[PDB]
């Protein structure tokens, strides 16, 4: 039995190690970064700075992983369930597609993903930050195509303020889980490096709302 | 004795205890089911509100055994055996629900202010230990004085629950100061706590550094305020007087003025009960999940 | 793998001394350390044991309280330390390792071990005999018999064959009957019943010679075989 | 001309199989089934004393 | 078009040769012996130590030691008679969702959405476990490895394709295609000669291991195939699919046997393992908890009821002692 007690203590410290490398791993964050590829992606990865991507960086003393899968070329249905329980999905769409096509143009495409990607089922308490790619590209654009091109119900200016608003607002009334999560838009931005504050922001507000929710206070 | 009227206040303080016994029932049956039933997975806090709803459900058994001595005829017909067990099992539940109170007000404080990430939910582990701790030394304390009355104690009489000066064993009489004073010290720790998580929590709002769902956060601040106001109007009424009460059983008096000290405390025993069976609907109206599922269904 | 020892010599009585075990070419963190020693030509017996991340510490009879067993795994070196020392702790010290798991060889590698000389309840296990002499190519039986039945609850007895070559460590052959030790020739085989074992050897060759041990294992302190010699 | 002559091929080497009926081959199963149905511990619970777990 | 013609044409003589050789269904000859009853099964051992979903789980050869693999980057080997964990390996890439354990007891391999099947090597004289070859060549997610022997494991993934490896070399030998789909699970028959493979596009096909040439294939589930595995004896095999449909197919008679499925289920099936004796098909399923079918009467003859999560893996001793079940929960338990 002199070998089995000591089988005992080694099973006991494998477990203490498992147990310290679950605290290591529950203090920190999981993004999911998900886009329609041509999506200026790239350029959010990089600010931040085959098969499946993981990018790790420190800020503000918090660590974040996120997870860039979209070279999978697999359907989304037999692996999105390994990624319910990621703090946040870092959403990612390009403003300058409205008029563009891959048919049908690639913002309908974009807003299709969107809506499966937040009424999926296995989402219900995931948050999503929200990103708009090609600001100063949109803005440009829109001075010789109209917004009708894309959106024969539109009735507004072909401003950028306008125009911005309104896609916002789009992506916006496709949730329709509104009251357990919330999606929080972003315009990206190039030399403020903002993109990482705002991400910042929003898991901060995400880890905050989760421990009032257990709190049962909230 | 000195004994004046009482039946007025027998009907009163009768009626009052069956409200809460019918109140606290429902209010704990159905708290107690959606810690176990619907919970598979329990956090500290759900295991510290746990505790309090078994703790206050016996105080609510308790309330049959004390209403019956009110209303019949104001004597008691059973022996001093179940008098001094239901007696003395009435107040531990209401100072083991105290100082599980200041549990959880103890937790919120390091779940919400000071945490920064989480807490790897490895507190349900000493969550148990801790509970263990206070059910096991409260009843401790429970039979301890249970035994050095019945048994050291040789005043005994046919009646119940009534004013009987402690001259006789002073134990109790000084284990009440110590019993009060300890209150004072949670209660401390409570209003310490939640005051200084409303303002924490003011202070997020006020930033608004994130537009999306900033309103929740001014409702979590008023809820952290509306449980601490329920716990300081039910409870610190009751221990201010209690030095006074303490006081009176350890110097001679007048018999009109032990009657009004009487008169008080049975009332202030209707607030400090009345909380046990309002804390169960604390925590249906303030979390988000449980009110959506009691209006949705209602 | 490769243990190497230090901190013999020689040393009035009375005297302290330290032994250090330097271990290179494991995961020493993981292995669980013995302290053996050798008496000049009596045998092996088992000193001290300290577990992985010294959780567990066992100590002989003969010597509990005096010697002092410590583990540095941040440096991976074990160590030693002796308080008192009589004219019986003349010795060859040998530091081995051992991990514990279902299915591990848990006295598999043994050190080189170091020399300290000094100026001037318990399963016993016997060997018959203490001298065999044989020709290579003829098979070679052994057997020795302990008091207790070592066969445990488990469905495993746990008995232990080393072989010690002239002038070299002690290696590890069998570690419950049949097991064979990793590197080591088919030829060896083991068998035994409760208290009676076996070591058979088939066609043996002249690098075959040397002393053989039994050793139990199944509670600590841990005891030794008599030790028989073969001759060529 | 050849984009799906790999797909045919291996449609024609499926029709040159062996088809042997399902009754010849669910007496198969039925027989493995009662010869081995006395060994099996979930099929019929085994008693506490070689049972290890 | 002439291909789609011809296609569609030889579908329809091998279906009508199918179906016109149909003697009678499996329960018209099996009705008359007698049924099982009721099968009581309790958790003897409870296995705690992972801290996130457990996707996948292997026995091994001897039928005590075990291997988990959950969301977590861990793999445990477990002492299932004593629950002991005898190895605790940590993963280079978290998100695994298969893994085996080799049939001599020295290797195991365990990878997953990273698209690399590591062999990790138990018996080292360092005293650890490392890293033994990555197999590189894959461009979807994997599933199912299985070892033949010491030297070559038969892997699956989600590009369309299984492949067979040598560990020694670390190029793939051989390769099987002809999926319309990903393929989620592979069952290696047990004289390791032969194995079948369900995939996404609805059809099981069975390979040749030394061939490669696709010997024959299966139709009859209407969506996605996630668990498989064969018969005791070698020539029948259990698949299991979303539709919430197990169906037990021969691989000599060529048309599906029968079919396990009840109104009350509504989920598909995640993992299938089969009894020692061929009788008894344990089927775990998406809800929370494993059905256990008679496979001759296709009536449920049992449930094992834990597993408040979604039970994912399954697996049945090779002496048929018990049944180790792994779910969602981050739990094991053994039931016997
Ligand atoms: C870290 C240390 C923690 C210590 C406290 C742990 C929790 C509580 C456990 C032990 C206290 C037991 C004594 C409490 C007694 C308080 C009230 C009291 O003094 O009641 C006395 C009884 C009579 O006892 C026998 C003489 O009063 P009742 O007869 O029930 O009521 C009289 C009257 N109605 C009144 O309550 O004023």
């Amino acid at each position: 039995s002199a070998e089995d007690k000591a089988a005992v203590e080694r099973s006991k410290m494998i477990d203490r190690n498992l147990r310290e490398d679950g605290e290591k791993a529950a203090r920190e964050v999981k993004l999911l970064l998900l886009g329609a590829g041509e999506s200026g992606k790239s350029t959010i990865v990089k600010q931040m700075k085959t098969g499946i991507v993981e990018t790790h960086f420190t800020f503000k003393d918090l660590h974040f992983k996120m997870f860039d899968v979209g070279g999978q070329r697999s359907e989304r249905k037999k692996w999105i369930h390994c990624f319910e329980g990621v703090t946040a999905i870092i959403f990612c769409v390009a403003l300058s597609d409205y008029d563009l096509v891959l048919e049908m143009n690639r913002m309908h495409e974009s807003m299709k993903l969107f809506d499966s990607i937040c009424n999926n089922k296995w989402f219900t308490d995931t948050s999503i930050i929200l990103f708009l790619n090609k600001k100063d590209l949109f803005e440009e654009k829109i001075k010789k195509s109209p917004l009708t091109i894309c959106y024969p119900e539109y009735a507004g200016s072909n401003t950028y303020e306008e125009a911005a608003a309104y896609i916002q607002c789009q992506f916006e009334d496709l949730n329709k889980r509104k009251d357990t999560k919330e999606i929080y838009t972003h315009f990206t931005c190039a030399t403020d490096t903002k993109n990482v504050q705002f991400v910042f922001d929003a898991v901060t507000d995400v880890i905050i709302k989760n421990n009032l929710k257990d709190c049962g206070l909230f | 004795t000195c004994p004046m009227d009482e039946k007025l206040l027998s009907t009163v303080l009768t009626t009052s205890y069956s409200v809460i016994f019918i109140v606290g029932l429902v209010g704990n049956i159905i708290a107690l089911y959606v810690f176990l039933g619907i919970h598979r997975k329990r956090n500290s806090i759900q295991i510290y509100l746990l505790n309090v709803a078994i703790a206050d459900l016996l105080l609510i058994f308790c309330l049959p055994f004390r209403i019956m001595y009110h209303i019949n005829q104001n004597k008691w017909t059973l022996g001093v055996i179940l008098c001094k067990v239901v007696g003395t099992l009435f107040y531990m539940n209401m100072y083991i629900s105290i100082i599980l109170l200041g549990f959880i007000s103890l937790d919120r404080y390091i779940k919400i202010n000071r945490s920064i990430q989480q807490r790897k939910a490895i507190t349900t582990k000493q969550s148990i230990y801790v509970c263990c701790i206070v059910w096991m030394l409260a009843l401790g304390g429970f039979l301890t004085m249970i035994i050095l009355t019945l048994k050291k104690g040789g005043h005994n009489s046919t009646m119940c629950f009534h004013y009987r000066d402690k001259h006789n064993a002073k134990g109790e009489a000084i284990f009440n100061f110590i019993l009060v004073v300890m209150f004072w010290l949670i209660f401390l720790l409570i209003i310490l706590s939640y005051i200084k998580i409303g303002k924490n929590l003011l202070r997020i709002s006020k930033r608004r550094s994130k537009f999306p769902n900033s309103g929740k956060y001014a409702t979590t601040a008023r809820n952290s305020f509306i449980v601490l106001i329920i716990f300081t109007i039910c409870f610190v009424p009751y221990h201010a007087f209690r030095f006074i009460y303490i006081s009176s059983q350890l110097n001679v008096s007048s018999c009109y003025w032990k009657e009004i000290v009487h008169k008080t405390n049975e009332i202030m025993l209707v607030l400090s009960s009345f909380n046990s069976c309002l804390d169960p609907v604390m925590y249906f109206l303030m979390s988000s999940n449980i009110r959506k599922i009691m209006c949705q269904l209602l | 793998v490769q243990l190497v020892e230090s901190g013999g010599g020689l040393v009035q009585p009375g005297g302290s001394r330290k032994l250090s075990c330097s271990a290179s070419g494991f995961a020493f963190s993981s292995f669980g350390m013995h302290w053996v020693r050798q008496a000049p030509e009596k045998g092996l017996e088992w000193v001290a044991y300290i577990s992985s991340g010294s959780g567990t510490i066992y100590y002989a009879d003969t010597v509990k309280g005096r010697f002092t067993i410590s583990r540095d795994d941040p440096k991976n070196t074990l160590f030693l330390q002796m308080t008192s020392l009589r004219s019986e702790d003349t010795a060859m010290y040998y530091c081995v390792r051992s991990i514990y798991y279902y299915g591990s060889s848990p006295f598999d590698f043994w050190g080189q071990g170091t020399t300290l000389t000094v100026s001037s309840s318990d399963i016993v296990m016997t060997q018959a005999t203490s001298s065999v002499p044989v020709t290579p190519g003829e098979s070679v039986s052994i057997s020795c018999r302990s008091s207790k039945s070592l066969l445990h609850s488990n469905g495993n007895t746990y008995l232990y064959w080393f072989l010690q070559r002239p002038g070299q460590s002690p290696q590890l052959l069998i570690y419950r009957m049949s097991n064979l030790a990793s590197g080591v020739p088919d030829r060896f085989s083991g068998s035994g019943s409760g208290t009676a074992f076996t070591l058979t050897i088939s066609r043996l060759e002249a690098e075959d010679v040397g002393v053989y041990y039994c050793m139990q294992h199944l509670e600590y302190p841990l005891t030794f075989g008599a030790g028989t010699k073969l001759e060529l | 001309i050849a984009q799906a002559r790999k797909l045919v091929e291996q449609l024609k080497m499926e029709a040159n199989i062996d088809r042997i009926k399902v009754s010849k081959a669910a007496a198969d199963l039925m027989a493995y089934c009662e010869a081995h149905a006395k060994e099996d511990p979930l099929l019929t619970p085994v008693p506490a004393s070689e049972n290890p777990f | 078009d002439q291909l789609r013609q011809e296609a569609e044409q030889l579908k329809n003589q091998i279906r009508d040769a199918r179906k016109a050789c149909a003697d009678a269904t499996l329960s018209q000859i099996t009705n008359n012996i007698d049924p099982v009853g009721r099968i009581q099964m309790r958790t003897r051992r409870t296995l705690r130590g992972h801290l996130a979903k457990i996707y996948a789980m292997h026995w091994g050869t001897d039928s005590r030691l075990l291997v988990s693999a959950s969301q977590d980057g861990k793999l445990i080997i477990w002492d299932s008679y004593t629950t002991n964990k005898v190895h605790a390996i940590p993963l280079r890439s978290s998100w695994v969702m298969t893994c085996a354990y080799a049939p001599s007891g020295n290797y195991v391999a365990c990878g997953g959405l990273d698209n690399i099947c590591s062999i990790y090597n138990l018996k080292t004289r360092e005293g650890n476990v490392r890293v033994s070859r990555e197999l590189a060549g894959h461009t979807g997610y994997l599933s199912c490895c299985r070892f033949l022997d010491d030297n070559q494991i038969v892997t699956s993934s989600g590009d369309t394709t299984c492949a067979l490896w040598d560990i020694e070399t670390g190029q793939q030998t051989t390769t099987f295609t002809g999926h319309t789909g990903d393929v989620m699970s592979l069952s290696l028959a047990p004289d390791t000669r032969l194995f079948v493979s369900g995939a996404c596009d609805a059809s099981a096909k069975l390979w040749d291991v030394r061939e490669g040439m696709c010997r024959q294939t299966f139709t009859g589930h209407e969506s996605d195939i996630n668990a498989i595995c064969f018969f005791p004896n070698g020539n029948a095999f259990a698949t299991g699919s979303d539709d919430a449909t197990c169906r037990l197919f021969d691989l000599r008679a060529d048309q599906e046997l029968m079919t396990y499925s009840h109104d009350n289920i509504i989920c598909g099936i995640t993992s299938v393992s089969f009894s020692k004796s061929g009788r008894l098909l344990l089927a775990g399923y998406d809800d929370f908890n494993c059905n256990v079918w008679d496979a001759l009467k296709a009536d449920r003859a049992g449930v094992l009821a834990g597993h408040d999560n979604r039970v994912s893996c399954l697996g049945v001793t090779d002496d048929g002692m018990a049944v180790a079940t792994g779910s969602w929960d981050s739990f094991l338990k053994i039931w016997n």
